[PDB]
């Protein structure tokens, strides 16, 4: 109660909406129970999953009697959004996809016989997942592969989103020597998902933990890469928690820090303090007769966890996006010149 | 309760290590730079035993010279150590009838067969044994076994079916099982007549044998009359549970962590990398216990003693170990490979995954993959080794010679 | 041997209509190879491809 | 979506409610319990349905197609497969004839919801319940059922247990004497069977009606041999499931249903 941060209402832990007011798609109930119960995702996996379940929910139209397709679908899809809003708070890859999707719903005209609706929403959202995600990531690979010399190391963090393919490309498709160090954190052990895939493909993975973060950097080490959840308007990064400690340790021990991001993921909002806009994530996960049971019913005890916190832009040497490399203080120029306009 | 007795029965696996093992026993081979008797001995001294009985079926003099020059024939060792001389190549089992004819053993004791390497607190195995005593007066033994659930099919020689109880973990039945190279032999049989009053049982393959059996002194007297048994588990634990003697049940324990036993080189490599990595805490290598070494520990799993001469422009990768007094040279490469004491490594060699033992003068430019070199076997210039070679003790090799896969040269 | 001419003139003489594919675009425009004289190649200007400035994500 | 089905197997209602009314309007109490359509034969429908079609305030939407052949005149499998290509709308669910439960099927249909592990068919079961003592009856008919009991240690798959084989009393334990294959022992390396398991016959379903049209799996009768073909190589093909729990539920198959409704199932 001294800082009162545990009563931050940016997430609501209410569950079990039983209301049959709308036709909630059973696939989207599978998607929400797949997100919120056992988190299998990053950010662009959530974006591709949300996008290819909205694919199915527009393919299964079921239009009402007197309402045109241009006058129902945004409210229907917003009530589809509300279940994910209950499940897990949204990324910017959530938001900059759904507002684009609503803008593309808006420019349809009341003459579609609900047969070309597929041909201008399914194909167009496939062009979205092609353009603003996948070939953009292909440009990320082809832009960041020239900035890695042979026989070096890489320190990623958590589950990567795009640069798993970068490490696989520079490991196998370009055959230059590389020694990836993957480090992750309690409780979402999502660096192991990178470690299984990278070592299954046959690259020198050396897993670690973030508590032992000192002895990684005392080896021969350079080129810390970082997956991003969003990049703010100032230059502050925003990603899975525990990123910023190895960011400040990496800048402290004068070895460079990079962020592989794409122009879909830049955000309009602004913050500079870490615990301001943030997600509380289910404090029963930090236990696994257990070690302790019942932080409740014991007065004066609490268990907190944080998913998201900010590296200051002094630490990131280079944000790379599909247009090119850039200093992190110069992200509003791609907020204004390229995001949305491309 | 106390006054724990014990018996180690080595020298039954000389079929396995045949290019080696004919000049010094299996039990006297250096797993990590030191001959692996003490990998059993420090364990069962931490178990707190008071006497052991080394069965030495072969090379009995070069057992006892090491034993008298050990730290165990000095008057503060937690057990006194005794040996048993032997005519050559006895099958197991009949050593226990010879023991019963001699009549030394009274009380609970360890039937440690083979040569093990483990981290399990044997103290918490005592209360399982005593709970077996209190809740059953028809007990035989307990059989601790590991839970290697992430890998079947790769515990090489014998795969087994340790079918046992749900609740009490009483070993129901046992059966030998064929190999992944054989697609032919596809059946096992468990006849349900003895399966009457069990009502809950589990059949697993992911339990690796480690031959650490602790029992009561009744069961060698049980084993005395039934003189048909020649193995320890292919015949006995089948032939003691298969309705043969009534009112004699055998139990088996499952641990949760690392406890393993030597089978062959496709297990010797794996246990060498598990021990040399930090997969064997706390029984680890850098503690400098056995023959008062001076191993230090960098990151990336590097083990070096004192007086190591690492030459300039060499690189030493993951999971290696180098003894004292050695000398490597310019352009060499070391990776995932233990190197014995006092050797002389030459120039530009890429040693990888090969277990080079003591006093091995390796010539220049002679790269090595998995070719573990026993003691005093020198090499020469441009001697390209390859996979599977288990080149033996004191083997002179001339220059420019190539080897093949599993060329067991001696 | 592999492929050859259409109509015995070495190049597509001035102001005819042929078909190409774009090979790569860096700063000159595309290095379009002519699909009628397959092994040959020409090029094309950036401002000539549409009127719109081509994004790299569009490129 | 979901499609229901009911097969054909004292016979009077004991606890002042017909047994078919139990399953039909207790499978629909919470609101994934809403099915698209349920199916049933006639089977003296004027005794059961004319009382089970009471209290029309829930607006029960029932297209119930009546067949004649799957009513014990033929085995369920080969008579059933020729009545599924006109009976396809999505995912299938079967039910037995005189089923009874205590916990509603909401957790059952939710365990059929959260199935991202591309599996085929869960079979939620339950063993025999907590009876009194040694029975004052004849020999114990313990049908030896063969399966994978507890959840495995390995994550990312088989969070519900995978069914492996089926054998039984009176034909296998007196002839083949509980043999277990080695290929089915290596893959899924921790087989765990028990004998108290009552086959609850619930047997959810999926688009394996769209899968199975290759030759060989049409030989199954009475719904047993669908993973008894291991269908590997001598990697692994399609795979069904299983689920069970601890206590607090009841059903009936044999003639102990009288003592069940007498002293185990009291409607109070």
């Amino acid at each position: 109660l001294e800082q009162s941060f545990d009563n931050s209402s940016l997430i609501s832990s209410v569950k079990e909406l039983l209301l049959n007011k709308d036709l909630i798609h059973p696939s989207i109930l599978l998607l929400t129970s797949h997100l919120a119960h056992y988190k299998i995702v990053g950010s662009i996996p959530r974006c591709i999953a949300m996008l290819e379940v909205f694919q199915i929910v527009i393919k299964d139209y079921q239009t009402p009697k007197g309402t045109t397709l241009s006058r129902n679908l945004t409210s229907y899809l917003s009530h589809q959004i509300d279940l994910l809003k209950k499940a897990r708070p949204l990324s910017v890859t959530m938001g900059n996809a759904i507002r684009w999707l609503k803008q593309e719903i808006s420019l349809i005209d009341p003459s579609t016989p609900d047969k070309a609706a597929k041909k201008d929403l399914c194909e167009k959202i496939g062009q979205f997942a092609k353009e603003k995600i996948e070939l953009a990531d292909q440009l990320i690979i082809d832009n960041a592969s020239t900035q890695i010399e042979e026989s070096t190391t890489i320190v990623t963090y958590g589950s990567s989103k795009v640069l798993t393919e970068l490490l696989l490309h520079n490991a196998i498709s370009l055959k230059k020597n590389i020694k990836v160090i993957v480090v992750d954190s309690r409780p979402l052990f999502e660096g192991r998902k990178m470690a299984e895939t990278l070592r299954n493909a046959g690259v020198n993975v050396m897993y670690a933990l973030i508590t032992s973060l000192d002895t990684i950097f005392n080896m021969d080490v350079d080129y810390v890469f970082l997956g991003a959840h969003s990049i703010l308007s100032n230059g502050f990064l925003y990603s899975r928690a525990g990123t910023a400690m190895l960011a400040m340790s990496a800048k402290r021990r004068n070895i460079p820090v990079l962020v592989c991001c794409e122009s879909l993921k830049f955000s309009q909002r602004v913050q500079l303090d870490s615990v301001t806009f943030n997600e509380l994530a289910d404090p029963n996960d930090l236990v696994n007769k257990n070690i302790l049971d019942g932080w409740q019913e014991l007065p004066s005890l609490n268990i907190v966890n944080i998913l998201y916190d900010l590296t200051p832009p002094e630490y990131i040497k280079k944000v790379i996006t599909e247009f090119g490399a850039l200093p992190p203080s110069s992200v509003p120029v791609i907020l204004r010149e390229y995001k949305g306009s491309a | 309760e106390d006054r724990l007795q014990a018996v180690v029965l080595t020298d039954s696996y000389e079929t396995r290590f045949m290019p080696l093992t004919a000049v010094k026993p299996r039990c006297l081979l250096p797993l990590a730079n030191v001959p692996l008797i003490e990998y059993t001995l420090e364990f069962l001294a931490k178990a707190g035993v008071h006497e052991v009985f080394l069965i030495c079926s072969s090379h009995a003099n070069q057992i006892n010279d090491y034993i008298e020059n050990s730290k165990w024939n000095l008057p503060w060792s937690p057990f006194k150590i005794t040996t048993i001389m032997s005519p050559e190549a006895r099958c197991t089992g009949d050593v226990m009838r010879d023991l019963d004819n001699r009549g030394i053993i009274t009380g609970d004791f360890i039937l440690v067969s083979g040569d093990v390497l483990t981290n399990i607190d044997f103290s918490k195995m005592l209360e399982f044994h005593k709970k077996m005593h209190l809740q059953d007066k028809d007990h035989i033994s307990t059989m601790c076994l590991s839970k290697a659930s992430t890998y079947p099919k790769t515990r090489t020689i014998e795969p087994a079916a340790f079918v046992l109880d749900k609740s009490t973990s009483r070993c129901i039945y046992y059966q030998d099982l064929p190999l992944p190279s054989s697609r032919e032999k596809t059946s096992i049989q468990i006849d349900p007549e003895l399966l009457d009053n069990v009502d809950e049982f589990v059949i697993r393959n992911d339990l690796i044998d480690c031959r650490i059996d602790i029992c009561t002194s009744h069961v060698p007297l049980i084993f005395q009359e039934n003189f048909d048994y020649q193995s320890l588990r292919t015949d006995f634990v089948k032939g003691v549970i298969s309705s043969d003697i009534l009112g004699k049940h055998i139990y088996a324990y499952l641990t949760d962590e690392y406890a393993v036993r030597v089978e062959s080189w496709q297990t010797y490599d794996t246990i060498s990398q598990d021990f040399l990595g930090r997969w064997c805490y706390p029984l680890v290598l850098d503690s400098n216990i056995q023959d008062d070494q001076t191993y230090s520990y960098e990151s990336r799993h590097i083990y070096k003693e004192k007086d190591v001469v690492l030459a300039q422009s060499c690189k030493i990768g993951k999971c290696t170990a180098i003894g004292s007094g050695t000398k490597i040279g310019e352009g060499t490469k070391i990776e995932n490979s233990v190197i014995g004491r006092n050797c002389q490594i030459g120039e530009n060699i890429r040693i990888k995954n090969s277990f080079i033992w003591d006093d091995c003068i390796i010539g220049n430019n002679s790269i090595i993959d998995h070719s573990l070199i026993a003691s005093n076997a020198t090499l020469g210039s441009n001697v390209r080794l390859n996979d599977g070679c288990i080149i033996g003790f004191n083997v002179k090799i001339d220059d420019n010679m190539d080897l093949d896969r599993n060329t067991k040269i001696s | 041997t592999s492929h050859c001419r259409f109509y015995e003139n070495k190049y597509p003489e001035i102001d005819d209509i042929v078909m190409v594919n774009v090979q790569q675009i860096a700063e000159m425009g595309a290095y379009v190879k002519l699909l009628e004289y397959d092994n040959i190649e020409g090029m094309i200007l950036l401002s000539e491809l549409s009127r719109r400035r081509i994004r790299s994500i569009q490129k | 979506s979901i499609q229901a089905f009911v097969f054909c197997g004292a016979l009077l209602p004991i606890g002042n409610r017909p047994m078919i009314e139990y399953v039909l309007d207790w499978c629909d109490q919470a609101d994934g319990l809403t099915s698209f359509l349920s199916l049933r034969k006639q089977q003296f429908e004027l005794i059961y349905k004319a009382l089970s079609n009471s209290n029309h305030s829930h607006h029960l939407q029932d297209p119930k197609k009546i067949n004649f052949i799957p009513s014990k005149a033929n085995s369920t499998g080969e008579s059933l497969q020729k009545e599924l290509l006109p009976r396809i709308n999505g995912d299938f669910v079967i039910l037995p004839c005189d089923f009874v439960t205590d916990i509603p099927p909401q957790v059952l249909v939710d365990q059929f919801r959260n199935r991202d592990d591309n599996n085929l068919a869960m079979t939620i079961y339950y063993k025999n319940s907590l009876d009194s003592s040694i029975d004052k009856k004849q020999q114990q008919k313990q049908k030896q059922q063969q399966f994978f009991t507890v959840y495995s240690e390995n994550e990312d798959s088989e969070r519900q247990p995978i069914l492996l084989d089926v054998y039984s009393q009176r034909d296998v334990t007196k002839t083949k004497y509980l043999q277990i294959r080695s290929h089915l022992l290596w893959n899924y390396p921790n087989l765990t069977v028990s004998t108290k398991l009552l086959n609850s016959f619930i047997y959810f379903c999926s688009f394996e009606l769209c899968q199975l049209l290759k030759l060989g799996p049409q030989s199954m009768s009475r719904q047993a041999s669908f993973k008894d073909p291991f269908t590997g190589n001598q990697g692994i093909f399609i795979l069904p499931n299983e689920t069970l729990f601890i206590r607090a539920n009841n059903l009936n198959a044999y003639m102990d249903a009288n003592r069940f409704v007498l002293k185990i199932k009291s409607q109070t």
